[PDB]
């Protein structure tokens, strides 16, 4: 049940009383094309952003928190040996994993009772839906009613991952919803003396959390220099891949590894379920240790872990 | 207090100086002070090993005229919230041939306790709101679960009255009584199923079955299955809404904010929709019945009677359309949980109705209404009082509950707990007859005759109204529910704080004992004059005796000042009457006129129009006459701290004197007319002086002589005559008979009392309906032993109680703070 | 106050004692305190209903003259905001065969808190003087988004011409008003369906339906589908210009800037526009009506009646052409780049219904074209809520102060909406006047002052006389206002919370209703003091050769005008001092500079000379102008006021001591008695030559002891109203002793009529006539021994009253005993 914080409120910094004096004295020496000091948005979100009064200071506890249940899903994939056996064997006790082959963290390979949640065409398990992600650089390309709810990216999150869009990925789940699809873990187990050995799916419990109350993402990406228009692409991107290999889709079929136009909606768990092999543990080390690096991470991680 | 001798009789309390003002703060009545003597429970709480069932009455000795002592002799607790509409003629039960009592309130938006914007609602506007006007942004500064342009339209042109949590909470202190009947049956007595139907045994065994429109008797099913309100037929119309955007064009002022504080992940959750529905809409949405097995008297033929409760017939509400707007999780922008609401469930009730839900519909789009009484009659078999009080606990921790649910809860007493009328008879314990209007003729507690309904069920012709009460505006709540205003009223707390009275078994049987102080300052209201039942009746437009336009004018509530309720005059004598004789205050309410804030309680709400507490006699007919006269003395004696010198006990016979009175030395006179026969008592000094009273005088307050004219119609054959001896217009009861209390099935070992000690003797005629002066007389044969008892030269052998006075002080614990338990000691620095 | 008996009328203050001026604080009189002395009301006959619906009437016991209690008697709330176009005659619904009618504001410049130059304007007078063009072609403001540019074009001004918003939200006030019928059923009065229609009951159920254009006859449908002005032939144009570089190059002086705080008041941002339009341009732009279900008497022809509104007649605006400019979102005939300087310009909703130049273009904003400005708004005419006026007055408190600005705003709109029928002339209660006559729908102010009625047919060819001076809103002050480069004394902005609650409530039509009461109180005892007869107040500029009845009409209203400035009338300071002093609540004002000294101005002040005054018809429908001016009767005079004048006072029961006397020579009075006539006169004032004739310049003195008295030979019920010698007078005289008493409405469910006389008026007493001459209330020698005999306090008289409070049923036998006889009074607070 999410919550609002308002307890460590926002104090305005140097910056934000800096230009504060450039919009109620009207110092409007700006220009169309000038971005901000080397990170690259526009210089017209302080008539946007900067103007804003909210005493609504938050923290990274939701973020962090589904960040660390997709860590505890994809570290069943690291070696047989380094999990236990009676893991796999407190529900079910007629069971022996076998050591060798590890476990392999699958995503919607559920059997039964439903829980392939679009097995080739993924919808949310908690609820019909399949949200909409478009990627724009500025507040002035969005769908002109969702701007107090647009979502900047930082050059720093682009710059955790080594990939650069992985990262995106990473920030596209921790920021919206989860679970947006139902993960499975398959291992092979024999019987008890050994005798049928085969394959078991399991599902992690930290997948069938519901935390995450945003289905609409709207992510606005730097710009790599100063200065609908898909001819100019890089206008305001790097790049928006969807997913390497797991393409799987059904309506609005998703397999378009590159697309960024200025203003177009995706399938968010599509999106999702192409980023849904990718999300490794040392990926995931690596955006935390750029996340600690711009934000205070370490109290507000064993809070959430 | 009962009189252990006649020297204090002589050194008891005036009416004049019991009736002043007081300015102590003093405890509320909790009901617990009869409670301790009547019943086994002196201590503590007692789950159900203490049999509340059996323990419904008033028991002791009595001590007979003759010197006789009678071992265990009776008075029933004589109020009851349950009017039987099956009534047990010749051992079995057949269908009433009366109508069902219903009562109607005055509900109208007065000038409460001041209400002021928040440090949150100078937010919303200084910031945010204001910077918008340079950024060219229409950003959302969403607040818990609604739009920002939902805060924006309600942050804005404030009511200067303040609201007052009352209506709602009066239906909430209602349905509450309701459904707090089928608790068990070792909770709930059985003189209460005995009251009005007394030819009846209810059963230890199964208990009651709190229904929902299955009355069998003139129409009162009102949709059984397709329902509708029982006041004016019609079915309402509920929506839940996400937005006020989607409020159609029409209404959107009535919209009304669901906060998400008595909503969330701790119960059933979707409850609580229809406890906010049921609160704010209209009482009654339908007609709740209770229906128990019940047995005859010797018992043979068990069978189950349907009872109403009274307040399942107070018409409060005018809130027929509801449009709810719920807390849309977090933070989202504007769309079967189209908008992320949590959720909108019919109920239990499968419910074929016009609209024809099929067993239980989960449903919250856009618009797509249905109706009210459908809604909250799905919702009507799963208000238990557990989840009635865990929803008072979540409305205690954003508004503040404490005291406006004690005051709307006596307030539920003072218009629930309904009593029938009197029985004139020479000795004690009579009673009416089966199928008719007398047995089912009933009356308040202020003495005041409640109105049954003239045609048959849904009603178009709307009665007259009976008492005051406010409301919640929608507009206020809208924004003192969401952190924009705050009053002093409206101050938070905890679910600690919500009353004792809430979510307990024990409410049926304490709340027919807070309605007993009530009747006993009223009756000691209507008897200090006395001015029958005729001259109280005809009495508002009378153009003779401008005196008395002025008591029935000054009695009710019928003035205004600025917008707001001023009070009555003459409610706050029946107050001071009531914190000087019971040493407990009853609960006020607070009503500004401006600056200067004062208090009014059901003492000072009524309204005119309704006939008073009349007297039946032995056949049938009506004895308007006497006083205003309700409930048997001894409950109008024993259970007081003070009680006034002209209602006292007759002391007991212990030497050679017994019973006397008040001669010329205390100012009095015999009256002594034209004809030599008949004699009156020692009356005042005024009485051979007028014989008709002038156009503004009245009977002059004088305990020496009312108790000196009960003294003298105790003696069992007087007339009720004139200054000369002439008959008057008022209806005489047919011989020495007094109004006595009600008669109910004895148990073993157990007697009905003897010779007017369950009566009510002090209801003495002073003021006819002409404005002549009403005498009361003897033979001078059958005189000499009453005056000289006055003259103190001889004894009278009147009958008694032989129980003794305790009136212990109060507890202030009641059930309702048992903060001892041992797992907050340790949690108590953190409180 | 009612009073209780004689004593209470000797002891009440003189009309000279209740009219000084006074330096109190005194709140406003909200119809939220009044409505409770309408429904906490001493009876026991009464049904007490807790709905608006039914909680209209006056009820109460009434006590008659013989010695008869009336039960529940009902006198009629007189005051509705309700033309009906449909009038139910012979048992059925006929449309109306009869005009509507018309009022007309008379806008004027305020120039009274002038404009300051704020820190932005002096900010950029350095970069003009001093020639610092460090500026390019594509720069906004800050972070509002019109151009930099705007300061070489309206930072430039130099204007002493600081305005309020005193007619935009006059307008927008009236709008509310408008569409505060479509609330609820059972939130709007019964009797103001029929205060003017009474054969007619509305039913609860569905609510009002607030149309427009959909009047049937006398035109009215003022371009059904093609929508025109209906107060003169014209549409309008509007032109949506991002900049003053667009315009039609002839209209730059006359440019409105919207400021994006109008663009996120209401959250449809395009409602707000307009809101703008509306409250900017043009009052009314068409004529709206309020159609209602209602039924007859008994109940058999279930109709729907059609309505017009009164606040939908009302000539405001005096601007037709609009060129508004409308905000950047960035900082960059060329309709390829629309957004160059736009969000939106959206025409209605689906409500298209036009003519020439078709408009149902649902987006329609290119660089600089023009629209049907009234069909603009018939678009945008079912769309005003008022939970949306609420929040579009909650972002204009941000801005600019409208707290003071809108109490002035909206009670100038009560002031000449809430219109009243005149009266009818009987002997007993109730009468009214036919199904339909020319003279039922005859109406009047609450200012005792008959509205015109249109005589030409709409859309109007001749615009007749204004009735109440207005200020305006102009562009040039307005565009300095938004931009921060003006801030003014009264627009200091404010909370949202501090916006007037009247806005946006369910309640407001029943509030304006219970508002207009005490104005015409007020008015009514002005009227009264000086028994001026309304042929003299008619004709006091048709013709006059006196020099005082030119004087009364001169300063009563406000003619004066020094330059661009409403100067607030002489003897209407007389009027808000008889609110005062007895209400004791100030009514609200504006502040106003006349000569440099700061002095406040209320609608008792701002009206305009001219038109026929209040009234009274006969029960054949002949016109009775011999009585001072009546509108209402007298119970809501003495019910509502706190300290009433002596010569309107309640009259006392009627069979008590002490009960119904007057005022003879022991209180300086003299008595005419023409008996050779057999015909004598009151108890009234030494006359110092002002006996048949009065001087050239003078008029009637202001006694109450003898205006009293000559209203209680009025009541005797065979009245001449003669002269010095006993001759007839030139004015209109009813036939009997036949007051005029107040409009009959349809009775309820164990409910009364008024008795005798008990829903008249009775103050208006004759005592000047249109000639200069003395009018004498006579009765015959013989029949008035018995009123000479009470002025002597030889005799009590016998008049009806209400038992209201403090007023109780005298006995017949009045068989006294001592004094004192208090019983329960001194254990209260006595």
């Amino acid at each position: 049940n999410v919550s609002e914080y308002y307890s460590n409120p926002i104090i305005a910094t140097k910056l934000s009383e800096m230009i504060s004096d450039q919009v109620k004295n009207n110092q409007f020496s700006t220009w169309r094309r000038d971005n901000t000091s080397l990170q690259g948005f526009n210089a017209f979100d302080i008539a946007t952003i900067n103007t804003a009064i909210l005493p609504n200071g938050l923290s990274l506890e939701s973020m962090l928190l589904k960040l660390s249940l997709l860590h505890s899903i994809k570290a069943m994939n690291v070696d047989a040996a380094s999990i236990n056996r009676s893991q796999y064997q407190v529900i079910d006790h007629n069971t022996v994993p076998t050591i060798g082959a590890p476990a392999v963290v699958g995503v919607n390979n559920s059997p039964v009772f439903g829980e392939d949640c679009g097995g080739n065409n993924p919808v949310y398990p908690f609820g019909g839906g399949t949200g909409a992600i478009a990627f724009h650089v500025t507040l002035q390309t969005v769908p002109d009613e969702r701007k107090s709810y647009a979502i900047f990216v930082p050059p720093a999150i682009l710059q955790a991952t080594s990939d650069a869009n992985e990262a995106l990925a990473l920030f596209a789940l921790s920021m919206s919803e989860w679970p947006h699809a139902l993960y499975t873990v398959t291992k092979q187990t024999t019987d008890l003396a050994g005798a049928n050995a085969g394959q078991q799916v399991f599902i992690p419990t930290q997948s069938t959390i519901h935390i995450g109350g945003r289905r609409v993402l709207d992510l606005i990406i730097p710009r790599r220099e100063i200065a609908a228009m898909c001819m100019v692409r890089p206008q305001a991107g790097p790049d928006a891949t969807a997913g390497a290999i797991p393409l799987a889709a059904g309506q609005l079929f998703n397999m378009n590894f590159i697309g960024a136009p200025a203003f177009e909606e995706w399938p968010l768990t599509s999106y999702l379920y192409s980023w849904a092999g990718r999300f490794d543990i040392t990926t995931i080390r690596q955006y935390m240790g750029r996340l600690a690096t711009m934000v205070g991470v370490k109290d507000a991680y064993w809070a959430a872990h | 207090p009962i009189s252990a001798d006649f020297s204090e009789v002589e050194n008891a309390p005036s009416f004049l100086s019991l009736a002043e003002n007081t300015d102590e703060v003093l405890k509320p009545y909790t009901g617990l002070e009869i409670q301790t003597i009547i019943t086994n429970i002196v201590g503590d709480a007692n789950p159900n090993q203490s049999r509340i069932f059996d323990q419904d009455r008033l028991r002791g000795n009595q001590y007979s005229a003759g010197g006789l002592v009678t071992q265990n002799a009776v008075s029933a607790i004589p109020f009851t919230n349950l009017i039987p509409r099956t009534i047990r003629v010749g051992n079995i039960l057949v269908n009433s041939a009366n109508r069902l009592q219903i009562t109607e309130t005055n509900v109208s938006e007065y000038y409460s306790n001041p209400i002021i914007a928040t440090k949150l609602s100078e937010m919303i506007s200084d910031q945010v709101k204001n910077n918008q006007f340079s950024t060219w942004r229409r950003d959302n500064t969403s607040l818990q679960g609604f739009n920002a342009f939902d805060i924006a339209t309600i942050n804005t042109a404030i009511l200067p009255n303040g609201l007052s949590l009352e209506s709602m909470l009066l239906k909430l202190s209602l349905l509450h009584s309701i459904k707090a009947m089928n608790v068990d049956a070792a909770s709930i007595n059985r003189s209460q199923y005995q009251v009005i139907d007394h030819n009846t045994v209810p059963t230890i065994g199964a208990p009651a079955v709190v229904g929902v429109n299955n009355s069998p008797v003139f129409g009162e099913d009102c949709g059984g299955n397709n329902p509708v309100y029982p006041f004016g037929g019609g079915t309402g119309a509920i929506a839940f809404h996400v937005t006020l955007q989607t409020v159609p064009d029409e209404r959107k002022s009535y919209a009304i904010f669901v906060p998400p504080a008595i909503l969330q992940a701790t119960s059933d959750a979707n409850e609580a929709l229809a406890l906010f529905a049921l609160s704010m809409s209209e009482w009654p949405h339908a007609l709740y019945t209770v229906t128990k097995q019940t047995t005859d008297l010797a018992g043979a033929n068990a069978g189950q009677q349907v009872f109403i409760p009274t307040q399942s017939t107070i018409h409060i509400g005018g809130r027929r359309v509801l449009d709810l707007i719920i807390p849309r999780r977090e933070i989202a922008p504007n769309p079967v949980r189209p908008q992320a609401g949590p959720d909108a469930t019919a109920g239990a009730i499968p419910l074929a109705a016009g609209q024809l839900f099929n067993m239980n519909f989960i449903g919250a789009p856009a618009f797509e209404e249905w109706p009210l009484t459908s809604y909250l009659y799905s919702w009507a078999g799963r208000f238990d009082i557990t989840t009635i009080r865990q929803y008072m606990g979540r409305l205690a921790t954003m508004v503040g509950v404490k005291d406006a649910y004690w005051a709307a809860h006596e307030l539920n007493v003072a218009l629930s707990q309904v009593a029938p009328k009197m029985t004139t008879a020479a000795g004690g314990w009579a009673a009416q007859a089966a199928n008719s209007a007398q047995q089912s003729d009933v009356c308040y507690s202020s003495l005041l005759t409640v109105t049954r309904s003239a045609a048959n069920f849904p009603l178009a012709n709307q009665p007259a109204a009976d008492m005051r009460v406010y409301d919640t505006d929608p507009a206020t709540w809208n924004k003192v529910a969401l952190g924009l205003a705050t009053a002093a009223n409206l101050v938070p707390e905890q679910s600690m704080d919500v009353p004792f009275v809430v979510g307990d078994a024990r409410t049926s049987f304490w709340e027919r004992l807070q309605a007993i102080p009530m009747c006993i300052a009223w009756t000691m209201y209507y008897h200090s004059r006395g001015i029958t039942t005729l001259a109280w009746d005809n009495a508002y437009t009378d153009n003779t005796n401008k005196w008395l336009q002025k008591m029935v004018r000054n009695t009710f509530s019928t003035t205004q000042s600025v917008g707001t309720i001023i009070p009555a005059r003459y409610g706050k004598i029946v107050c001071n009457l009531y914190k000087n004789m019971f040493h407990r205050a009853p609960a006020y309410v607070a009503t500004s006129v401006g600056g200067k804030e004062l208090h009014i309680t059901h003492f000072e709400r009524w309204l005119p129009g309704g006939t008073y507490a009349n007297v039946y006699s032995g056949a049938g007919a009506v004895v308007n006459c006497f006083s205003p006269v309700l409930i048997p003395d001894i409950w109008c004696q024993y259970f007081t701290a003070k009680l006034p010198l002209f209602a006292g006990a007759f002391p007991p016979a212990q030497g050679q004197n017994s019973t006397k009175g008040f001669n010329s030395k205390q100012g009095l006179m015999i009256h002594r007319n034209q004809n030599n026969n008949l004699v009156a008592p020692y009356l005042e000094k005024f009485a051979d002086n007028s014989s008709y009273f002038p156009v503004g005088q009245g009977p002059e307050i004088n305990d020496m002589a009312t108790w000196n004219g009960r003294l003298w119609m105790t003696t069992g054959n007087v007339q009720y005559l004139d200054y000369s001896g002439a008959a008057i217009v008022e209806a005489v009861p047919p011989a020495g008979e007094l109004p006595v209390g009600k008669q109910i099935p004895l148990l073993a070992g157990e007697n009905a009392p003897i010779e007017l000690t369950n009566a009510a003797t002090t209801c003495v005629p002073r003021y006819s309906n002409d404005g002549r002066r009403i005498f009361t007389y003897l033979t001078t044969a059958q005189s000499v032993i009453p005056v000289q008892a006055c003259n103190r030269a001889a004894n009278l052998a009147r009958s008694c109680w032989l129980l003794s006075n305790v009136y212990a002080e109060p507890a202030l614990q009641a059930l309702g703070d048992e903060v001892e338990d041992a797992f907050d000691t340790l949690t108590n620095s953190s409180f």
